[PDB]
RNA sequence: UGGGAGAGGGUGGUGGAAUUCCCGGAGUAGCGGUGAAAUGCGCAGAUACCGGGAGGAACGCCGAUGGCGAAGGCAGCCACCUGGUCCACCCGUGACGCUGAGGCGCGAAAGCGUGGGGAGCAAACCGGAUUAGAUACCCGGGUAGUCCACGCCCUAAACGAUGCGCGCUAGGUCUCUGGGUCUCCUGGGGGCCGAAGCUAACGCGUUAAGCGCGCCGCCUGGGGAGUACGGCCGCAAGGC
């Protein structure tokens, strides 16, 4: 907003890993303030990502986050009579959000029936660079790459 | 670094004095402003008029490519 | 669609349809005239034709007043036209620099 | 095949064309915003000049080109960037001389220029 | 009489930069153009690059809040012909002065006649875009014309919207050009800011729009109308 830069809310680390990141990701699973259900689904997912690929939920999820962090993105800026799509680096704060948002969103595009599974599977796939959340990442990054021409038009 | 200074008695009407004259051209060949020659109005005019004659004679250039 | 409100007055379907006919002048500009509203009323000094119309590039909001109702309806349309045209071409005004 | 040569940079507000020539002046290769893949106004940009000068120097090297003299004509937005790219190309750049053409008040310009 | 400055005017010469086209070379897939585009140009070899040539037009830097002219206006360089003007000396004439209805001359551009000339530019015109439309603005083309000689036209925001000459009424700062005893003083120009005073105000203010004399031109509500009629001028357009 207009006066000063707003401030990032510090999140309260999650009680099953103390991780500021799981909390964020939990929240983005949360519909309607039903955070209990949110954590459940998530934890259930981890249960699964342990079951199906015998290694650390936390370690896996953190990768899928690292692989969905878009580094460059496009931001529109009308110059003259064209709205040019300009290439911009994404500040880590936003990298995070987009990564978490997309992660959930791809997950909720999956055909597996139950929410808890889908989160698991998308997390699995994205640690390996597969999956929609990684697709969204690259679509974005190819887009910025094409428009490398308009980089000097940046703010 | 005013040019009028870096020279002794000299002739402004002397169009063959290529060695004096060429110092009043920018490195691009242009006749230099009063801010860089340090001439008055009156003198600066004769300067210009004789540099111009000189280029006609072959002695001074009309333009020079700028190097970096 | 087309909505006319006749306030503290009785008006005919004839008159109603005439308003639709006049307002049509706006179709010239070829942009969506969304849920336009014509309001007709009678002050002591003459009639009033108010109108509020939303288009893809903004809202037309204007008002005509005249001893003659038909003339007031026209004066309304003028103002509506002018505004609509300002909406449609204001964007072009700065293609250089 | 020739060792030393020339690189001319034609930089206009619309485009950058770079042609590499032999010592006597005859072209060996050339490139431009268009050749590198852009159409329209994008051709006029600094990123356009970059790809252009590279592709021009890249093509020159495979003919043995190694040292070039740089001649610059224009005041386009692709100009200074075009030079960057030639240096960073793998070519020597013994010089950089600007020979932009300007009249000593000659022909009447088009109206856009008055 | 001696000096000065200046794109003042006329004639003749003459230099380099750029654009365009032609010729040769080398080279390939685009160039160009816009807000973005398209038309256009380009594999029948364009663009970009080198060398040669042809031609017309304008003279970059110097260049200025500069200079010159009565005004219009005047800018590469050279010479010739020629005007205006300022200074210094205080030598000559002895009021020979001021203005000026008519008259006469000059008068940007566009336009016009005859003949040249024609690179760039560009009314008209063609086409592309923009746009609701776009007889425009923007883009690609393009003929008069722009240029020269000679003869016309005689307009203008031809403006300082300020007629000319003279005398008188504080100064401050910048500047151009003379002469000085050259710190500084004294002329003649060009700007700014300001005493008094003016002025409806805005502003003017030794470059008066101040205080005064002389002469000239002009105004007398807006439109109709710079129109009509008449007359004079013009080849016409049109002018008075
Ligand atoms: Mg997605
Ligand atoms: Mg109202
Ligand atoms: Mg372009
Ligand atoms: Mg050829
Ligand atoms: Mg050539
Ligand atoms: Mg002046
Ligand atoms: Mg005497
Ligand atoms: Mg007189
Ligand atoms: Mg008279
Ligand atoms: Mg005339
Ligand atoms: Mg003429
Ligand atoms: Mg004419
Ligand atoms: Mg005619
Ligand atoms: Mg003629
Ligand atoms: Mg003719
Ligand atoms: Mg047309
Ligand atoms: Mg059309
Ligand atoms: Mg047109
Ligand atoms: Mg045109
Ligand atoms: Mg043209
Ligand atoms: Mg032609
Ligand atoms: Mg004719
Ligand atoms: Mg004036
Ligand atoms: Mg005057
Ligand atoms: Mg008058
Ligand atoms: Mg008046
Ligand atoms: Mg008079
Ligand atoms: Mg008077
Ligand atoms: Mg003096
Ligand atoms: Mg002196
Ligand atoms: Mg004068
Ligand atoms: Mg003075
Ligand atoms: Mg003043
Ligand atoms: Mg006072
Ligand atoms: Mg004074
Ligand atoms: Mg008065
Ligand atoms: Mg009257
Ligand atoms: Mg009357
Ligand atoms: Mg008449
Ligand atoms: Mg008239
Ligand atoms: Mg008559
Ligand atoms: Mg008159």
């Amino acid at each position: 907003a207009r006066r000063r830069r707003a401030e990032v809310r510090q999140l309260q680390p999650d009680l099953v890993y103390g991780d500021v990141l799981v909390t964020a990701f939990i929240n983005k699973i949360m519909r309607d303030g039903k955070k209990n259900l949110a954590a459940r689904i998530f934890y259930d997912a981890c249960k699964i990502i342990q079951e199906k690929t015998g290694q650390e939920p936390l370690k896996v999820f953190k990768q899928a986050v690292e692989n969905v962090k878009p580094r460059m993105e496009v931001r529109s800026r009308r110059v003259g009579g064209a709205n040019y799509q300009v290439p911009m680096e994404v500040s880590p704060r936003r990298q995070q959000s987009l990564a978490l948002r997309w992660l959930v969103q791809a997950a909720n595009q999956r055909p597996e029936r139950r929410a808890a599974v889908r989160i698991a599977h998308e997390l699995m796939d994205a640690a390996e660079g597969k999956g929609g959340a990684v697709k969204k990442k690259e679509d974005v990054e190819r887009m910025a790459e094409a428009n490398r021409a308009y980089a000097h038009y940046r703010w | 670094a005013k040019v009028k200074a870096t020279l002794g008695e000299f002739d402004l009407r002397d169009y063959r004095n290529v060695e004096v004259l060429k110092r009043f051209l920018s490195e691009t060949g242009k006749i230099l402003p009063r801010r860089r020659t340090g001439l008055s109005a009156k003198e600066q005019r004769i300067l210009a008029k004789t540099i111009k004659r000189a280029r006609i004679l072959g002695l001074l250039p009309f333009t020079e490519k700028l190097v970096r | 669609t087309m909505n006319i409100t006749s306030k503290q007055m009785e008006i005919t379907p004839a008159i109603r349809q005439h308003v639709a006919d006049r307002l049509a002048k706006l179709e010239k500009w070829q942009t969506h005239l969304i849920n336009p509203h014509i309001i007709l009323s009678k002050e002591p000094q003459g009639f009033v034709a108010d109108a509020t119309i939303n288009t893809p590039n903004g809202v037309l909001v204007a008002s005509g007043k005249h001893e003659d109702m038909y003339t007031a309806i026209n004066e309304l349309i003028n103002k509506l036209e002018r505004q609509l045209n300002k909406l449609q071409h204001k964007g072009e005004a700065r293609r250089a620099a | 095949q020739v060792a030393s040569g020339r690189a001319y940079i034609h930089a206009s507000y619309n485009n950058t064309i770079v042609t590499i020539t032999d010592p006597d002046g005859n072209p060996i290769t050339w490139s431009s915003g268009g050749v590198i893949g852009y159409k329209g106004s994008r051709k006029g940009t600094p990123y356009a000049a970059q790809l252009a000068a590279l592709d021009a120097a890249k093509k020159a090297m495979a003919y043995g080109m190694q040292s070039v003299d740089v001649i610059v004509r224009g005041t386009g937005a692709g100009r200074e960037q075009a030079i960057r790219a030639l240096q960073a190309s793998g070519l020597q750049v013994k010089s950089i001389v600007d020979d932009t053409p300007v009249p000593h008040n000659g022909c009447r310009p088009k109206k856009k220029f008055r």
